[PDB]
RNA sequence: UUACUUUGAAAAAAUUAGAGUGUUCAAAGCAGGCGUAUUGCUCGAUAUAUUAGCAUGGAAUAAUAGUAGGA
RNA sequence: UCUGGUUGAUCCUGCCAGUAGUCAUAUGCUUGUCUCAAAGAUUAAGCCAUGCAUGUCUAAGUAUAAGCAAUUUAUACAGUGAAACUGCGAAUGGCUCAUUAAAUCAGUUAUCGUUUAUUUGAUAGUUCCUUACAUGGUAUAACUGUGGUAAUUCUAGAGCUAAUACAUGCUAUCUCGACCCUUUGGAAGAGAUGUAUUUAUUAGAUAUCUUCGGACUGAUGAUUCAUAAUAACUUUUCGAAUCGCAUGGCCUUGUGCUGGCGAUGGUUCAUUCAAAUUUCUGCCCUAUCAACUUUCGAUGGUAGGAUAGUGGCCUACCAUGGUUUCAACGGGUAACGGGGAAUAAGGGUUCGAUUCCGGAGAGGGAGCCUGAGAAACGGCUACCA
């Protein structure tokens, strides 16, 4: 459901006329992340409400982009990836593995499973720890 | 007193942060203005800048507009029904954006008989509106959700609650009670 | 600091400015102005060690207060007034147009220049608007707001204003095969004519250039200046034409 | 807050300075070129020593670099 | 360093008021001069072996009374 | 697809390594000089991924994806 | 990193002898010239006598000084100019490294997440709308005088008088155009017309004849962006009651109408000097430190408050999350970070308070005023020493 809190969920400033009778019976504001990211038709013909979906709220996608493997899913609308990369030690002239856990937004036009591959952009600071929003998500 | 930095968290992966420098003006925060019902009351704040911002203590009136006529008037706001935040601001009557408040609903009969030639409760399409709506009319009080934020700019303004939110709002309203 | 700094050390100043590390410890702070502070010329930089006009700040003050000095058609009292680059100084008594455009070694370069050429100055056209009341603008390189452009006018494109009315006499597109001037990077001051805009989305947008030699580098749209077309510089370009060699 | 001027180290003593081929070197060439310095045989042996390791290097290096 | 011994603790007043507590928050983990020690140490052995001494004379006396 | 490699842009001056120059030599310091100056002539002013980010060329190595059945 | 010594001579293991430098730290003796240059250290970022280190005026904000110059065009002022009001600056510079170990910092990004004095470029006729604009009104300083006090850059009562102080405030242009007669158009008539604050709504989309002469919105990779329009709202802004030099053009001869150069100011937008957040990656020793964070916000969601603005920044109500054997957390650091300095063949190792860049601090907790800018200390307040 869409309503499951104290407030009314809406889209800000976007108004559906009363005296005007249309067949759809909201209506719904969309925007393209651009940089190539088809949006959903999920987000397109969705019912939820979301600030901080990247389609549907107010939050842009700019500056860096990074791809991660999920983590966790445990919290609601943000997931946890793990990016994976190889530090060199100029002395033993040979690597290490390392890895951080970049939190990170999902919107709930998309469904993660613990383990695939999912491409995330740099937005404003939505959170304390959430600066990345999940933008397009591929299996493994 | 107040101050916004983020110095003195907990870090993400739960460390506890020693100091680095002095508080800063530039992260200052201020008191909450507990705007009430009242006659009209407002502080200037000076800030950033030199930009004025105007606190309201205490206001009584408030634009409110009619969206789906699309017009606006100014109204006298009765007292704050319900609020998403916090029922002691309910109870002490504090004005605040996304409240819920009761409103005089004389200027907008008023000017629905100036426009429609029809009065209230007891072009017909164009004069037909929302029962509920109706209901507000004969009762003698509107319900409006304001949309201003009356501590940083002093003004209420909100608009008349429409067909979804009013439902929404009732069904929370009569479960509350 | 708890504030706007007011002071330059020696050593902390643009290296183009060929300030000569013993005879103090500041440079001349250039004061707020058109042109960015790492890119900046103050007159008394170039009327003291460039022209050898004034050998010390106190008499680049007497000739400033006498109003000798034109930058752009009009006077300048201020003595490190940040005259950047495609600027026009002109001296009076010493009858002498001075074209600011930059050598091939990297540094400002004094070019001398007659009344007619003098006349007029480019500027690139880097940000089209829409402004109140509805009139649209242009804000060329230099913090020029000249509103009604023509409407081909878009984002890095060479506009030729005439000074003595602020107005936009013509254009010079943005296309492959313009005459391009490099002006920050590591090749700034080579000459050459622009080959493939490399366009990237959200990155920066890099310029693969090459010049009469049939030399080819790159560098990035925000160093690229467009001059004129083909063996065509709407300006006088300096000695050497902007080649660098061995 | 002035601009350091540079100073530089002119000469310098060599690896063993006591040695008997190396004092008998030094009496030759001060004795016979009328110097008077210990200090004067090692600038020129530094300056000397600077050309012969810049020369060694630019053999190594490839011929037409 | 967090904790040293620095000259004038009397100016340190606050100085060492804030790092207690920050010493109180950090190690909430782990809770949730020797002159004098010698001299408690040695104390405790010495009641102690008068404990003895008493506990051994009654033992004395309860194997007199048993015989 | 990536690692890895090549190249390019980026990595403030001072410092360092170099080129010029008779500071009387030197440690230093600095960045043209001639002309029929009414249209020209001459030389030097270079380099410093060491990891991250950006763009690009790959034919190996090391991971990493993707033919089948029936009538 | 090597050399000497055992034995008739020889080789390895051994033992001893021998060797090193160090803008390293103290110290002793000597010390004539020329050029150049530094000038911290008790893990004491411990304490200060005195002196100085931040003030400022152009022709152009305010002079009736009972100041000076007389004096020659100046009976409002006109030269120069103390004092004081006003404006700006004092937030830069200078010193020190105490704190701080993903913190500062270095390289790389972002602001489609914000403020910005100044500089620079643009920018505002709104004509009317029922009962002074040849230019409204108050004060106050300095000053005169009466005083207090051991004392300080202490000031009280009383009488003046100014402003670019403070507070008030009024002064046609477009579109269409029947006609007419045609050019060089001019015309009855119809219609419209500031910014600023706040809210609500809307737009901001783009897969045939000839008299040959004429008729049949933008940008980005992307936005709720720029911009425009509607209806109201405001203890509500702005739309010049300012200043210097000169004196020209007109003529209904009014002391009438007009007029040059330039100084200060002012709404918005852009620019510049900035500021605050901000993305990736990179820190020395410690596992005889393995679990840590959440009442007291720890991780996220929604709403609000607050801020210049994002944000658990804070308050509610909610879910139980977040980090770690790839070393979390906590401990030590005689730990400011960097450019850089020394050394060896390479690899590395050790220094870097110290001429440049950045951050932090002004005996130590805390708090604020003014201002575009400060949690300022050669600013103020309370506590401790």
């Amino acid at each position: 459901t869409v309503q499951s809190e104290r407030a009314f969920q809406k889209q800000p400033h976007i108004f559906n006329n009363p005296k005007v009778k249309t067949s759809k019976r909201t209506k719904r504001w969309y925007k393209n992340a651009g940089l190539g990211f088809k949006t959903p038709k999920t987000a397109i013909e969705g019912s939820y409400i979301d600030k901080k979906c990247p389609f549907t709220g107010l939050v842009s996608i700019r500056g860096k982009i990074l791809t991660g493997t999920v983590v966790s899913t445990k919290m609601h609308r943000t997931i946890v990836i793990r990016r994976a990369y190889l530090h060199y030690i100029p002395k033993y002239n040979r690597y290490e593995k390392r890895h951080k856990n970049v939190p990170v937004h999902v919107s709930p036009a998309f469904r993660v499973q613990v383990g695939d591959i999912v491409t995330v952009g740099q937005c404003r600071p939505i959170s304390k720890t959430v600066r990345f929003n999940v933008v397009k998500v591929s299996a493994a | 007193g107040i101050s916004r930095d983020s110095r003195h968290k907990r870090s993400a992966t739960g460390a506890k942060r020693a100091q680095f420098r002095k508080k800063r003006k530039f992260e200052l925060g201020r008191q909450p203005a507990n705007t009430k019902i009242g006659a009209k009351r407002i502080h200037s704040v000076r800030t950033r800048g030199g930009n004025k911002k105007y606190r309201a203590l205490r206001i009584e009136t408030g634009n409110f507009s009619w969206a789906s006529e699309g017009i606006s008037k100014k109204t006298r706001i009765a007292g704050v029904v319900y609020h998403p935040s916090n029922n002691e601001l309910v109870r002490t009557n504090t004005l605040t954006k996304a409240a819920i408040v009761q409103i005089d609903a004389t200027p907008f009969r008023q000017w629905f008989e100036a426009h429609y030639g029809q009065t209230l409760g007891k072009r017909a399409a164009s004069a037909k509106i929302e029962s509920s709506v109706e209901s507000q009319f004969s009762a003698g009080r509107l319900y409006a959700c304001i949309s201003s934020r009356p501590g940083q700019s002093g003004r209420c303004d909100g608009y008349i609650l429409e067909g979804e939110e009013l439902a929404f709002y009732l069904r929370r309203l009569t479960a509350k009670k | 600091a708890r504030g706007p700094k007011k002071h330059l050390k020696r050593l902390a100043a643009p290296h183009h400015w060929l300030l000569d590390k013993l005879s103090g410890c500041y440079a001349p702070r250039p004061s707020a102005g058109p042109h960015k502070l790492r890119e900046s010329l103050p007159l008394i930089v170039f009327l003291r060690n460039r022209l050898k006009y004034a050998l010390n700040g106190r008499e680049v003050k007497a000739i400033l207060m006498q109003r000798h000095v034109k930058v752009d058609g009009k006077v300048r009292t201020d003595t490190t007034y940040p005259a950047g680059f495609m600027d026009v100084i002109t001296l009076d008594a010493t009858n002498e147009n001075f074209r600011l455009v930059y050598d091939v070694k990297g540094r400002f370069a004094v070019h001398r220049i007659t009344d007619e050429e003098a006349s007029y100055k480019l500027g690139k056209v880097k940000k089209v608007q829409l402004g109140k009341k509805g009139v649209p603008y242009v804000v060329t390189h230099d913090g020029r707001t000249i509103r009604y452009p023509d409407p081909n006018i878009k984002v890095n494109d060479t506009v030729k204003i005439d000074l003595a009315s602020g107005k936009i006499t013509d254009f010079i597109k943005f296309d492959a095969g313009k005459l391009v001037y490099v002006t920050g990077g590591r090749n700034l001051g080579r000459i050459g004519t622009i080959v493939h805009k490399e366009r990237h989305d959200g990155g920066f947008d890099l310029v693969h250039i090459k010049d009469s030699l049939d030399n080819t580098f790159v560098t990035r749209l925000n160093n690229v200046f467009v001059i004129g077309e083909q063996g065509k510089p709407y300006i006088s370009l300096p000695k050497g034409k902007g080649i660098k060699l061995s | 807050p002035r601009a350091p001027r540079t100073y530089s180290k002119t000469y310098s003593t060599p690896k063993r300075p006591y040695e008997s081929s190396r004092l008998d070197a030094e009496l030759k060439l001060a004795g016979e070129f009328g110097l008077k310095n210990k200090k004067e045989i090692y600038r020129i042996s530094f300056q000397l020593s600077k050309i012969r390791r810049a020369a060694r290097d630019l053999l190594t290096r490839d011929e037409k670099d | 360093g967090t904790y040293r011994k620095r000259f004038n603790e009397k100016a340190r007043s606050g100085h060492m008021a804030k790092l207690k507590e920050l010493k109180r928050i950090r190690n909430k983990q782990f809770t949730r001069s020797k002159v004098s020690r010698l001299k408690k140490k040695r104390l405790d052995k010495f009641i102690e072996h008068q404990l003895k001494r008493e506990e051994r004379k009654t033992i004395i006396g309860k194997l007199q009374d048993y015989k």
